[PDB]
């Protein structure tokens, strides 16, 4: 089946969440596409179906796992298995409905959420904003129970919002950006939760963006620049892929 | 049937107001997992109220704690895990606080103030401050 890379906070450390991190983005990009030194991500179109999906096992040291699915294209968390039961994000169209299909295929239920895994939607859910949701191997921990327990009920909405935010920004978010591998290091290596300051918000709302800015510029010159953030809010802007090539690992695929 | 686990609690009385009392959640001997796998809560409940959470604190390893605005710096929610136990500690008690204490557990829990996310609870015991 798809290709599995498990990861537990039990006794988490630095190099075990680095390890962790490389190894998911060798499973995204094997293919080393790469624009302007930034790999790139496989293009959606005439993706055979086998090649979409990547799954990431996580437990804790209560031993409750969960295995998540995240799509190879954007590096983003599509839905999740639990034991019995799996359940999915909000396809965006058709396209993105009969692919799912593929994942946890011998799960015995299936459900599919009538909302979307976006931020907007997830922190309007979880009642607060990334700014205020703090991020550690604790948080992880947390966020792995409380997707488990879901399938039986012990999990409030608001719980299950907050869980995926937690889990799309330490392993997606951390995957497309070695800033943000970075800073979640820090948290884990003083087992210390924080939450995520603007430097970081601005990064995950600019993906996009900057994969574009960055496959369609001359020479590596922007055709215009992309604002961000400082940790104090200050706005600053990026004109260049020159600067973000020990920012961003990954781009999804343009023009 | 992992996680089945007993919680008594006890340290429950009358008190003046302005005093102090401990509560305790103490895990019955041969849970396959013992407590500090798990998130306790400490809930109250008056006759008319529903449960009201009060006091958190997760499986988490980094000790994180919740505290309801009503309690802050008054209770303190604490370890002993040779013990196998949680104490709540309760300081300047106001008669506002007369209900009955109940500490619940989930196992890899996270600190929260609901009910639902809580799988064991503890018999319960009042608490009643006056003179
Ligand atoms: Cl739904
Ligand atoms: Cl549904
Ligand atoms: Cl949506
Ligand atoms: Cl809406
Ligand atoms: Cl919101």
């Amino acid at each position: 089946q798809y290709p599995i890379i498990n990861f537990t906070t039990a006794g988490a450390t630095v190099q075990s969440y680095t390890n962790f991190i490389r190894a998911v983005r060798g499973r995204l990009t094997t293919g080393a596409d790469v624009r302007h030194e930034i790999p790139v991500l496989p293009n959606r179109v005439g993706l055979p179906i086998n090649q979409r999906f990547i799954l990431v096992e996580l437990s804790n040291h209560a031993e409750l796992s969960v295995t998540l699915a995240l799509d190879v294209t954007n590096a983003y968390v599509v839905g999740y298995r639990a034991g019995n039961s799996a359940y999915f994000f909000h396809p965006d169209n058709q396209e993105d409905a009969e692919a799912i299909t593929h994942l946890f295929t011998d799960v015995q239920n299936r459900y599919t959420f009538a909302f979307g895994g976006n931020y907007d939607r997830l922190e309007q859910l979880a009642g607060n904003l990334r700014e205020n949701i703090e991020l550690g191997n604790g948080p992880l921990e947390e966020a792995i129970s409380a997707l488990y327990y879901y399938s039986t009920g012990g999990t409030q909405l608001p719980t299950l919002a907050r869980s995926f935010i937690i889990c799309i920004q330490m392993i997606s978010e951390a995957a497309r950006f070695q800033y943000i591998e970075g800073e979640m290091r820090t948290r884990i290596r003083y087992n210390r939760r924080s939450a995520p300051d603007p430097s970081v918000i601005t990064l995950e709302n600019s993906w996009g963006r900057l994969s574009t800015a960055i496959q369609e510029s001359n020479q590596g010159a922007f055709a215009s620049p992309i604002q961000l953030q400082r940790r104090n809010g200050s706005k600053f802007s990026v004109y260049d892929v020159s600067i973000l090539i020990p920012i961003i690992a990954l781009m999804v695929y343009r023009c | 049937s992992n996680a089945q686990v007993q919680l008594v609690e006890s340290g429950g009385g009358l008190v003046q107001p302005g005093g102090s009392l401990r509560l305790s959640c103490v895990a019955s001997e041969f849970s396959r997992f013992t407590l500090d796998y798990y998130a306790i809560g400490w809930f109250r409940q008056a006759p008319g109220k529903e449960r009201e959470g009060l006091s958190s604190i997760s499986s988490s390893s980094d000790g994180f704690t919740s505290y309801s605005d009503s309690v802050k710096g008054r209770f303190t929610i604490s370890r002993d895990n040779a013990k196998n136990t949680v104490y709540l500690q309760m300081n300047s008690l106001k008669p506002e606080d007369t209900a009955v204490y109940y500490c619940a557990a989930r196992l890899g829990g996270w600190a929260s103030f609901s009910p639902q996310e809580y799988d064991y609870w503890g018999q319960g015991t009042q608490v009643t401050v006056s003179s």
